[PDB]
């Protein structure tokens, strides 16, 4: 699975998974914390 | 030298043999010899003018003739200025003309001389000759008193720009309650 | 009132905008039965809109001529009037997070530059090394300031290519 | 507004006097250091501009300090500008003060 | 016999400590010999002045019954 | 190198040898890879730990004394406002400026000691008091006028033991002050009040019931 | 030497031939010879002024003229100071100016001499000439009386910061009721 994990470590797979997890994290942030116009603490 | 301003630091090498040298040039403004020279005459001249100015500011308050701020006010919107409460017959334009002529003459004769004589000219400027007997320490006194007087004049200007009182009345107000009248209490210095 | 602006808690046009949005959503409501899935979706949308407007009125935003929140992008003008969360606090947040990402990428570049094949390591990313450097990049400001004071953050101009003028 | 004759005459005489006795050495030093306007090395005259030749009515003067007619006219012009400035600013009777 | 030699003014505008290198050493001949340098300076200044003219005549209308003619402005 | 570590199984980083007091090999972010930056961070750790120890003492001892009917000291979070309402209270800005001026004078000297460890000891600095700033060769451990009782200056390893005790106490008090800040930010009660509430019902009274730690939006 | 401060201790080498030396320097402030040389003169000067101050406060209280704290209180409130019932028509500004001038002259003409001469002079300051003929034990007596006087003066300051009464009045109250009238009983010294 060394070659398979090397394929998973290739630049397109890693950038698509990274933008996927970042977009999903931001989406769930807006799902639980919607309409956050300002950083009101 | 006698001094270090930052005791735990190394001072610039070009500030060692000069009088009143504490090695204070953290910005490196006088790394060149000509600039260091020009700064030296500028420092001594500013110190002398500031000593005269601070002496005048203190003396007009202690003799009771207003502060340093309302002194030119009688000459404006009317005329008839006062010195020691007396009378002078000169208005603003001719006073500026006479002062410009006198200062032009004095500073054109001073600035056309030797560089050492542009800051330390003996003879008629030392009538009793007390510069003899090692003038290094007395020069250190002169530049230090000048530095204190420049600080004092800047303080007069800034305090009047912030609080609007006279320097001696500001001093008395500070002595009234140093807890709650200092520079942190007005709305100007600290933006709170 | 920092620049002729009124708070949205007391500005009338903010309440008018909220009322108009809720009324439009109620006009959308008045077509389905009470317990249908579209009815629940519209009720959730209404609740979100009212919560958003009440939160904007609560947080102390400034409204202009009409009821739209305005942000202040001046330190001091936003600090002493309590609107540092408009621009200043998100400025600090972005600077921190962008520095984290950029420092992680930089350290990955300098880590794989001194390997056998730096060419291969940039299309075939060493995932454990990238994960470690992404974790280490959370202390990016202190590391960057330390490397700047050390002089190892920047490169001498005599070792950098330029054109022949 | 205090007599144009006295103000203009006194200011012109003063400008001439401080130009002849006070400001003459520094002006001479500046004129010596700056000297001719030079282009590509040589001056304008040496490059062919015959109109740029130093006029001969200023080169030699019987003044012991070399105060030429052009210096006299420049200093008189400066004095006239100062005199008319003070006359005009004393003619107006309005509150220009920031008080 | 009075006035300025602009070459010497450019020569004297050299700050110490090598802040600007040689300062303005020989910029007089650089501008004077090059028609393209002069044309670039002239076009830059004239374009900035044209922008100033645009920004000023709309906000400070100079001519009588201007800023009522909306098409003209 | 065989000293106990922050993870029995994870070897210490190569920039943490064991010489510094409290070196348990804990640096997962590798912030102290630069030696000079490591020295600066060691001095910062000493200063933060000492100030946190003083602050946590001044929080938990007066609060405990108030709990047992001695002195009656108000809450540490509102103690600034309690004094600020006094009839002879120094104004906040003026008091802050006085404190900052004194601390400027003191800690610029401390800073210059951080750079060169024998900085302030040169003759002619003060008015005869410069002899007390020789230092012990390590910045952050001045000695001289400080340490009057001379504790630990007898066997060298006695001072290293005290150094480790100091650094562990400082880290504990820093964590404690972070706890005080977070506990008062969530629950409007004192640290001893939070402790007493936790002993009443630990499964009910904690950080999962304040409503501020875990956000209500998720649950 | 006479004494060792603690009964059993290691003694500093630089505190043996000094008069009234007990080896009391746990901070090591006088490790440098120059530091000790300056601090010796500082201690002598402090002891002399403390003796003068203690004599002044005791003589102003037991002679029944007023309290030492209330001495500059009538200096404002209009004016007119008190000294043996004298009117003394000197205001606050001139009094401070004269005192500053006198102190500046005396201290400038004082501390420009030799290190032994700055602290231990002769001439008109010992007219009866009894510094000669064993001066070490007399110096020891001077230092010990000075230390006692510094303790007395700081005690007066702390006592008036505490209870706020007179020195001799507090002594009389302590002698009258030694139970509830001590330093411990007021709520400023012992909080527990
Ligand atoms: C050594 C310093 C010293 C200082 C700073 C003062 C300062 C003062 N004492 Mg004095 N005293 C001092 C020593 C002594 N006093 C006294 C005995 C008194 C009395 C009895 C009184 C004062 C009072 C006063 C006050 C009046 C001003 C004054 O003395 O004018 C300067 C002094 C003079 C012009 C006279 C100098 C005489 C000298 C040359 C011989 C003043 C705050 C008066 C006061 O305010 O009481 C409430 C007062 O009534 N003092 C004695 C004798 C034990 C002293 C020392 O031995
Ligand atoms: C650079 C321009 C820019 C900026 C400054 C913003 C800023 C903002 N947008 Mg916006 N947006 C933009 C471009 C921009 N947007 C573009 C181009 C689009 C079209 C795709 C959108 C579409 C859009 C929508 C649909 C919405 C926003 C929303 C928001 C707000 C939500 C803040 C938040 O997410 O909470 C805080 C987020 C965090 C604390 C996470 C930070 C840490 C993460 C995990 C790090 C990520 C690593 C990379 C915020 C003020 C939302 C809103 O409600 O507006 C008020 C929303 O609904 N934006
Ligand atoms: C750089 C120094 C300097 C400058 C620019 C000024 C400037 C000024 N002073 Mg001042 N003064 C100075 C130093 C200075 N003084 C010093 C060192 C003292 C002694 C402490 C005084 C004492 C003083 C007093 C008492 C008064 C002024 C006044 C004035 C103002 C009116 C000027 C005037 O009519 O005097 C005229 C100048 C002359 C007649 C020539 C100088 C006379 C000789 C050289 C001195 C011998 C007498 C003016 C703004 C007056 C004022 O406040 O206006 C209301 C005023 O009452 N000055
Ligand atoms: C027409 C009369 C006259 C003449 C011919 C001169 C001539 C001269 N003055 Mg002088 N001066 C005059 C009037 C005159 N002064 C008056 C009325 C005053 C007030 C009492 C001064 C106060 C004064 C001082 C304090 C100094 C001189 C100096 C000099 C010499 C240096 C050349 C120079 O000025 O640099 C070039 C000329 C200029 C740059 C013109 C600008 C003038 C402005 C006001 C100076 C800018 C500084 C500004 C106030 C502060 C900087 C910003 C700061 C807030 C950060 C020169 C020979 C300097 C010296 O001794 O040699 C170094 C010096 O330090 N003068
Ligand atoms: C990005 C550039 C920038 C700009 C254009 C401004 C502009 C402004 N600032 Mg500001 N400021 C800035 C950066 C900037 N700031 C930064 C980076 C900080 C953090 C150190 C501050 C901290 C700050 C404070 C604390 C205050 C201002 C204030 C002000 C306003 C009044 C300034 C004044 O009185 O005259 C000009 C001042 C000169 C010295 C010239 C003004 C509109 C004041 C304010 O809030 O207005 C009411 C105020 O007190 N600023
Ligand atoms: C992490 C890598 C990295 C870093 C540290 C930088 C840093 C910098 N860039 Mg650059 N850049 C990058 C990647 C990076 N860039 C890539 C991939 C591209 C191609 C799209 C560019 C294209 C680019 C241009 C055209 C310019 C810069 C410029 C700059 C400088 C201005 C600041 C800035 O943020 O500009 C903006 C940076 C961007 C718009 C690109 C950001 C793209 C992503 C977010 C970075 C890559 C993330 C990386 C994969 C993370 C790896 C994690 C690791 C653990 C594996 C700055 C020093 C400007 C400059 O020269 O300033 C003087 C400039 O003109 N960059
Ligand atoms: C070729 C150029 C030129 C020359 C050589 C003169 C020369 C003279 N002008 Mg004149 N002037 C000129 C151009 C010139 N002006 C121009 C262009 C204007 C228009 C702005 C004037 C307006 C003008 C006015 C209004 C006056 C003069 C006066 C004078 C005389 C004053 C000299 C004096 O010592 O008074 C005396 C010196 C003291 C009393 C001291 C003088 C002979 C003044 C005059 O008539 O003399 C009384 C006078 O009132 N001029
Ligand atoms: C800096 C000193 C500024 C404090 C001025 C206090 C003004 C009133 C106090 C006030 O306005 O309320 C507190 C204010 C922010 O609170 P908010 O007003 O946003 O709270 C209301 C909403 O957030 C909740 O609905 O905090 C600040 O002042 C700025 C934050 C410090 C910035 C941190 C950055 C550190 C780097
Ligand atoms: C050294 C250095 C170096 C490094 O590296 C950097 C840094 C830090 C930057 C630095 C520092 C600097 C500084 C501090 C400066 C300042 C100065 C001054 C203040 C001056 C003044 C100066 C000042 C001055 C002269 C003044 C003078 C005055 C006067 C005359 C007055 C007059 C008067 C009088 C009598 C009164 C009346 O009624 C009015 C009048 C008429 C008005
Ligand atoms: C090691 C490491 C390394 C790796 O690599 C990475 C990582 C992970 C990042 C790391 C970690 C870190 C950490 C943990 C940190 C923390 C810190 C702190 C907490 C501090 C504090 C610190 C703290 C402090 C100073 C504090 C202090 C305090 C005080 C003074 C107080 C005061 C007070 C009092 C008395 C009372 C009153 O009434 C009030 C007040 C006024 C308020
Ligand atoms: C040696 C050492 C070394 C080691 O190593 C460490 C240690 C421990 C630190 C040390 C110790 C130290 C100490 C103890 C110190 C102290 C001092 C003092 C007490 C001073 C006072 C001091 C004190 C003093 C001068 C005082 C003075 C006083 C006076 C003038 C008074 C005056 C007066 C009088 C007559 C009365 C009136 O009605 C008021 C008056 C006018 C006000
Ligand atoms: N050269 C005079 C001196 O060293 N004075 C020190 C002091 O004030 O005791």
């Amino acid at each position: 699975m060394k070659d398979f994990t090397t394929y998973l470590s290739t630049a397109p797979v890693l950038t698509l998974l990274s933008v996927t997890v970042v977009a999903g994290l931001l989406i769930e942030i807006n799902r639980f914390f919607p309409d956050a116009l300002i950083a009101a603490f | 030298k006698a001094g270090n301003w930052l005791p735990g630091s190394e001072t610039p090498a070009y500030l060692e043999n000069l009088p009143a040298s504490y090695g204070f040039d953290p910005l490196g403004l006088a790394a060149e010899p000509a600039s260091l020279a020009r700064f030296r005459e500028s420092e001594v001249f500013h110190g002398r003018w500031a000593m005269l100015g601070a002496a005048g500011v203190l003396g007009v308050e202690v003799l009771g003739y207003g502060n340093w701020y309302d002194a030119p006010l009688p000459l404006v919107q009317g005329g008839q200025a006062t010195y020691f409460g007396a009378s002078v017959p000169f208005d603003l334009g001719t006073l500026a003309a006479i002062e410009f002529a006198a200062m032009a003459g004095a500073e054109s004769f001073r600035g056309a001389a030797e560089p050492e004589k542009r800051v330390y000219p003996g003879g008629a400027f030392d009538p009793m000759g007390m510069s003899k007997g090692n003038s290094k320490e007395l020069k250190t006194k002169e530049i230090k008193n000048g530095r204190l007087a420049m600080l004092a004049c800047l303080g007069f200007a800034a305090q009047h720009a912030a609080t609007g009182a006279s320097p001696l009345e500001a001093l008395a107000s500070h002595l009234a309650n140093p807890m709650a009248v200092n520079f942190a209490t007005n709305g100007v210095s600290l933006p709170l | 009132d920092v620049a002729g602006l009124t708070p949205c808690s007391e500005s009338k046009a903010f309440a008018k905008r909220k009322k108009n949005e809720v009324k439009a959503l109620n006009k959308r409501l008045k077509n389905y039965e009470a317990d249908s899935a579209p009815a629940l979706a519209l009720k959730a949308t209404i609740a979100r809109t009212e919560a958003r407007f009440d939160k904007y009125a609560k947080q102390g935003l400034l409204c202009g001529t009409d009821g739209l929140p305005h942000l202040i992008a001046d330190p001091g003008l936003a600090l002493r009037y309590g609107h540092a969360g408009d621009v200043f606090i998100p400025t600090i947040g972005f600077i921190y997070f962008a520095g984290w990402l950029g420092y992680a990428g930089s350290k990955y570049l300098q880590a794989v530059a001194a390997t056998a094949k730096p060419i291969e390591k940039e299309i075939i990313i060493d995932v454990p090394l990238a994960w470690k450097l992404l974790w280490e990049g959370f202390g990016w400001p202190l590391r960057a300031f330390a490397e700047y004071k050390n002089g190892s953050l920047m490169e001498d101009d005599a070792k950098i290519t330029v054109s022949p003028r | 507004l205090a007599d144009v004759n006295l103000v203009v005459g006194g200011c012109t005489v003063g400008a001439l006097a401080l130009g002849r006795f006070v400001f003459l050495p520094f002006h001479r030093a500046s004129l010596a250091k700056a000297g001719m306007p030079k282009q590509n090395g040589m001056t304008h005259l040496q490059a062919g501009d015959a109109r740029a030749e130093e006029a001969s009515f200023i080169l030699k003067t019987n003044d012991p300090a070399g105060f030429t007619v052009v210096d006299v006219m420049a200093w008189g012009a400066l004095g006239h500008a100062a005199a008319f400035y003070i006359l005009a600013t004393s003619s107006l009777g309005l509150d220009r003060n920031p008080f | 016999g009075i006035g300025h030699s602009m070459r010497e003014i450019l020569e004297a505008q050299t700050p110490p400590s090598g802040s600007l290198g040689a300062g303005h050493k020989g910029l007089y001949d650089t501008v004077n010999n090059s028609l393209h340098f002069q044309l670039g300076l002239a076009l830059a200044s004239v374009g900035t002045i044209s922008s100033l003219v645009a920004q000023h005549m709309y906000s400070l209308p100079p001519y009588a019954f201007l800023a009522q003619d909306f098409t003209t402005q | 190198a065989t000293r106990p570590l922050w993870q029995p199984g994870v070897e210490a980083p190569k920039h943490l040898d064991g010489t510094m007091p409290g070196d348990f090999g804990f640096d997962p972010l590798n912030l102290g890879v630069n030696k000079e930056a490591l020295n600066w961070y060691r001095n910062a750790e000493l200063q933060n730990g000492r100030w946190a120890m003083l602050g946590v003492a001044g929080i938990v001892i007066p609060a405990e004394l108030t709990r047992v009917g001695v002195l009656n000291v108000p809450e540490w979070a509102e103690a600034g406002k309690v004094y600020a309402e006094s009839e002879n209270a120094i104004p906040f800005a003026s008091l802050l400026m006085v404190q900052l001026f004194l601390f400027n004078f003191v800690e610029i000297k401390r800073w210059e000691d951080i750079k060169k460890p024998g900085s302030q000891a040169e003759p002619g600095s003060f008015l005869g008091f410069e002899s007390g700033f020789k230092g012990t060769g390590i910045s952050g451990y001045p000695g001289g006028a400080f340490n009057p009782f001379g504790l630990g200056n007898s066997s060298k390893e006695a001072m290293d033991d005290l150094k480790w005790r100091e650094i562990r106490n400082g880290r504990l008090a820093m964590v404690a002050f972070l706890g005080f800040l977070s506990q008062h930010a969530a629950t409007g009660k004192g640290p001893l009040d939070n402790l007493a509430d936790h002993l009443a019902d630990p499964w009910g009274a904690n950080f999962c019931s304040n409503g501020v730690s875990i956000p209500s939006a998720l649950g």
